[PDB]
């Protein structure tokens, strides 16, 4: 019971492996004050006290209370973690304790202010961390110490205070020798970013590491980058299957890859509406404007057949998709988007209003 | 005299001072109870230092004008706290300090335009100052804050040729940041209240206008309420910021012709952007390759790129590597080198049937404050 | 919105799986006469602009 | 007719959203300090991780502000200890520091400062530690030598090793070898700032080497 717990902490102290340690102190298992601090050090006296304290806390269910014990406990580490001097076997010990903070805030929002009073010292376990300067270093937990900040300032919508934490990892000599698992749930959130700072390329080599890279178990974690995919995919110019759509049974890309494909645009778009600025997705989603206007243009080459043609029925085709107030200057205008971009090809003449294309490779393969 | 008089009661603002010795929530903010337009300190001590306000003093000169002389502002790390019910006045003085400035001095009858920006600018400064010290959480205050936010947005456009000893206008559009910052802390927390404004997506629409080139932006229209994300001025401001990240300018200056007063000189922020992006699409789009040049039409330019008449679209012309002969321009893709003053475009100015005050105020004025200092 | 952690913290890299012929390019074909074409061949050649 | 041949981002956040204590949010306004110029808003969000920087620029920005804004909020009490020093070689820059920092510390109690300057001898500066044990010293360098060297002082738990105008410190000899010698006794763990109105080229190539990978803003 009570005593072989504590029996297999003297074990776990003084065999010094912290994977047992993790694992007793962790709620993974079945598994205060006077009984504790009788026979360890005063941090470990407080910590597995204080331990003990959270599991009576969640027993009672009163998680706002359980949340200030479970502070308590990852202060009292991080002042043990201070008495090992160049030495890293309490390092597992901490994945068992601040990846719980995190949801361990979240029940104390239900019963944020108190998300962010869980964020404040979740810095100094990274201050900790980053200070200390390899088979022996205090610098493998690093990267986890960052993948719990972003699963709260994301909660929250800070974005500002996140651009020292990817210049502290990426300008580092280690930063390709992480965990597998979180060097692939970070490589999304950076991703993430680079989406919503129109540089989607950068978002282009993470995302698809994390989309290649995710495990079959859990298929929510890979549906959640494929959401996040799919706006810098198809920007770039992927153009999903229907069995990728049907596998993972999220359809309602698909009748947009229709329309991406060759308003239709715009009926499919509001017709739902609601999940794209659900997850910050439709003001992304529509600067395909330029690549579904180069479609356009191919069912008009491919139906009218030659070298030049006219403005009037590239005028013809946007008055069927019938917006808002199309006219001769706004189609020449994104006529001269596309051709300097570099989607179309050719030039504008306006002595005679007629555009010619390409010859030989008339709009060029993305 | 008055020197007399400042070192009596500087000497017994001392030994009040002297008189107070902290926690988090024990000492409340602690209203002031100071009626009048100037302290009573404040009027006397800039008297004998000579620190005199140009609009509002005596025309004899000498004596302060006691029934109004406003005050300055003065970053000057203060060792004093900023006084104690003095300096700091209450919330209907407030509205009054407001209104005696929406009434008068940005109507100036005679004077300079250095003074008057300087003047009414480290004015507001004092009355936001003032009311982030004072920790007031009321639906009238934030009105008299999008007071200056409006004035700001004003002074965008109003002075622009004016000289760089009088405007800076850098330090000017970093303040005019903050005023709109001030806008979204304060209603985000009325809004968790539940207290709801009759203009807020007027000045969202601000805050999106203020901000396309950063990319940020997109994302913080999707956590708006939908009311306000629903409302006609953030779905012009959407429009509006849906125009230069595929860089589309015809769309562009149509939306300018068909935006309010106020939204249009915050359109005239990005000015030599659109049509520096419009002169490298247009100049790579109509020519054939880089050895010869085609003839482009001047009524063309001046028809879709805003410009108010000839003259200005032809010095931008030139000025930028390209030749205006007669009624054309002749294109080329290897003499358009990347090299100029900002003017007052009229197509903004016309659009403003009231008068300055009454666009600041955003409706009718109210009657001219009298109050008797003693 | 909440990207849950993974089950183990290592594994190997037959474990996972790939779906191949997925992020697939064959649509910047030539296929003109499919039926939403038709509608913008119809209304094209209502106008008079006429070619083959 | 003829065929074809083949920005600036400016600041956003504000006091509130850098993500303070409330002891440090209350009291950061009750001054009216307000709207943020870019050296706090580039230099505090790095500041608070316990990395080191070299931010210069002129007066009337705010240096100050992100030395004790950062270096407060990182200061855990500790039980009679220092844990902060700050070398500045400037008489009255010394008393507006330990002004600004009772200014700043609104709230705190435990949070003690005491300024070491120069001209009042070296006995009396051994009464004042005596007497009150500071978290936080602030002195001049030939002064905190002589502090230093007579076993007085305990210099093994600097955490934070702050320097203020650097430029005067650091064109002079005689004072080089002062800093040198001041910076063997810190631990081989600490944060050190560096902060001066001018720098050069000459200057560049020396400052980098108190600090483990360094950041720049020059205002140029
Ligand atoms: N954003 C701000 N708003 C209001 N007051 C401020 C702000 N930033 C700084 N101050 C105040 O301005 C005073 C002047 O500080 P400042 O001149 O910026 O120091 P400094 O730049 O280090 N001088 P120097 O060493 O010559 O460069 C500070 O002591 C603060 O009280």
């Amino acid at each position: 019971t009570i005593n072989q717990y504590l029996q297999q902490v003297y074990e776990a102290i003084d065999s010094r492996d912290g994977a047992s340690c993790a694992e007793l102190v962790s709620f993974k298992h079945p598994h205060p004050e006077e009984k504790c601090q009788q026979v360890l050090e005063p941090p470990y006296d407080e910590m597995f006290a204080a331990h003990l304290r959270c599991t009576y806390a969640v027993g009672n269910h009163d998680f706002i209370e359980a949340y200030k014990c479970q502070t308590v406990i990852v202060q009292s580490f991080l002042r043990a973690f201070q008495a090992h001097k160049e030495e890293n076997w309490a390092l597992p010990v901490m994945y068992a304790v601040a990846l719980d903070l995190r949801v361990f805030a979240n029940n104390a929002d239900q019963q944020g202010d108190m998300l962010e009073k869980a964020a404040e010292l979740l810095m100094s376990c990274f201050r900790v961390c980053a200070s200390d300067t390899i088979e022996d270093s205090k610098k493998w937990g690093m990267l986890f110490l960052v993948n719990q900040l972003f699963k709260i300032y994301f909660k929250i919508n800070k974005l500002h205070l996140c651009k020292p934490l990817i210049r502290a990892i990426d300008s580092s000599n280690l930063k390709d020798d992480y965990s597998t698992a979180q060097r692939v749930t970070y490589k999304y959130y950076v991703g993430r970013k680079a989406m919503f700072d129109s540089d989607f390329k950068q978002a282009e080599e993470y995302l698809s590491f994390a989309f290649e890279h995710c495990h079959r178990s859990s298929q929510k974690n890979k549906r959640m980058i494929l959401i996040y995919l799919l706006p810098v995919k198809m920007l770039l110019g992927h153009m999903p299957t229907v069995e990728l759509l049907k596998k993972y049974h999220l359809m309602q890309f698909a009748e947009v890859t229709r329309a991406v494909s060759e308003l239709l645009l715009h009926e499919a778009l509001a017709k739902h509406e609601a999940f794209f600025i659900r997850c910050g997705i439709f003001l992304i989603l529509e600067k395909l404007k330029i690549i579904t206007y180069r479609n356009l243009f191919k069912k008009v080459y491919l139906l009218l057949k030659t070298h030049q043609l006219s403005l009037d029925a590239f005028l013809v085709a946007l008055k069927f998709m019938q917006v808002e107030d199309v006219d001769i200057d706004e189609v020449q205008c994104i006529l001269a988007n596309l051709i300097y971009m570099g989607h179309v090809k050719g030039y504008i003449s306006h002595q005679h209003q007629k555009l010619v294309v390409s010859k030989q490779n008339p709009f060029p393969p993305l | 005299t008055s020197k007399e008089k400042y070192r009596l009661l500087d000497q017994r603002d001392r030994i009040m001072r002297q008189a107070r010795v902290t926690d988090l929530d024990k000492a409340r903010t602690f209203v002031g109870t100071c009626l009048d337009m100037c302290p009573e300190k404040e009027r006397y001590m800039r008297e004998t230092r000579s620190q005199l306000s140009v609009f509002e003093v005596v025309p004899g000169t000498d004596q302060v004008d006691h029934a109004a002389a406003v005050k300055e502002y003065s970053r000057s790390s203060a060792d004093q706290e900023e006084p104690l019910p003095h300096e700091l006045r209450p919330l209907p003085v407030l509205s009054r300090t407001m209104d005696y400035l929406v009434t008068q001095i940005m109507d100036q009858k005679e004077g300079s335009l250095r003074d008057w920006y300087d003047f009414v600018w480290n004015r507001t400064r004092g009355i936001r100052k003032d009311i982030t010290q004072q920790h007031l959480c009321d639906p009238l205050t934030v009105s008299l804050i999008e007071k200056c936010t409006r004035f700001h947005i004003h002074c965008a456009h109003f002075m622009c040729e004016e000289p760089m000893s009088s405007f800076d206008a850098k330090i000017n559009n970093e303040n005019m940041t903050k005023c709109l910052q001030s806008l979204k802390e304060m209603y985000q927390d009325l809004r968790n209240k539940g207290v709801f404004c009759a203009s807020e997506a007027e000045f969202q629409g601000y805050n999106v206008l203020l901000s396309l080139n950063k990319g940020d932006i997109l994302r913080e229209v999707q956590q708006f309420h939908p009311a306000v994300r629903n409302s006609s001025e953030v779905k012009f401001a959407v429009q509006a910021f849906a125009a230069l990240n595929s860089n589309n300018f015809v769309r562009f200056f149509k939306l300018v012709q068909s935006a309010s007063y106020l939204n249009a000189c915050l359109l005239h922020c990005y000015f030599s952007q659109i049509r520096k992006d419009a002169l490298r699409a247009l100049n790579f789009a109509y020519t054939v390759s880089t050895q010869r040049s085609t003839i482009f039409p001047l009524d063309g330019v001046v028809r879709m790129l805003l410009f108010r008449d000839c003259e200005e679209a032809t010095d931008f012309l030139t000025c930028h590597g390209l030749t205006v002969s007669d009624g054309c321009v002749e294109l080329n893709r290897s003499a358009f080198l990347e090299p100029s003053k900002t003017r007052k475009s009229v197509f903004i100015t016309r659009k403003l049937t009231v008068s300055v005050g009454e666009i600041v105020n955003g409706g009718p004025l109210p009657p001219v404050p009298r109050h008797t200092p003693v | 919105d909440e990207f849950e952690e993974f089950p183990a913290e290592d594994w190997a890299g037959l474990d996972e799986d790939e779906d191949a012929h997925v992020w697939e390019d064959n649509w910047d074909d030539d296929n003109v006469e499919d039926d939403f074409s038709n509608q913008l061949r119809a209304e094209l050649e209502k106008h008079g602009y006429k070619m083959e | 007719l003829l065929d074809y041949e083949d920005y600036v981002s400016i600041h956003s956040s504000g006091f509130r959203d850098f993500l303070l204590k409330p002891e440090l949010l209350r009291a950061i306004v009750d001054c009216g300090f307000e709207h943020p110029s870019e050296v706090q808003h580039e230099c505090i969000p790095q500041a608070i991780l316990g990395m080191d920087v070299l931010c210069q620029a002129k007066s009337g920005m705010g240096k100050t502000a992100v030395f004790v804004l950062a270096t407060l909020q990182q200061l855990e009490p500790v039980t009679g200890q220092v844990s902060v020093l700050v070398m500045c070689h400037t008489r009255e820059l010394a008393f507006q520091i330990s002004k600004e920092y009772e200014r700043f510390s609104k709230y705190m109690p435990n949070v003690k400062v005491a300024v070491f300057f120069g001209g009042l001898s070296i006995k009396k500066d051994e009464e004042v530690l005596k007497k009150n044990c500071p978290h936080i010293v602030v002195g001049t360098p030939g002064r905190i030598l002589a502090l230093a060297r007579n076993k007085s002082l305990n210099l093994k738990h600097i955490k934070h090793f702050i320097l203020d105008e650097c430029d005067k410190m650091l064109e002079q000899l005689d004072m080089r070898r002062d800093v040198q010698e001041i910076f063997r006794m810190t631990p081989h763990e600490k944060q050190v700032m560096m902060f001066s109105a001018t720098l050069s080229k000459e200057i560049r190539p020396v400052c980098r080497k108190f600090m483990q990978d360094p950041m720049e803003i020059f205002v140029d």
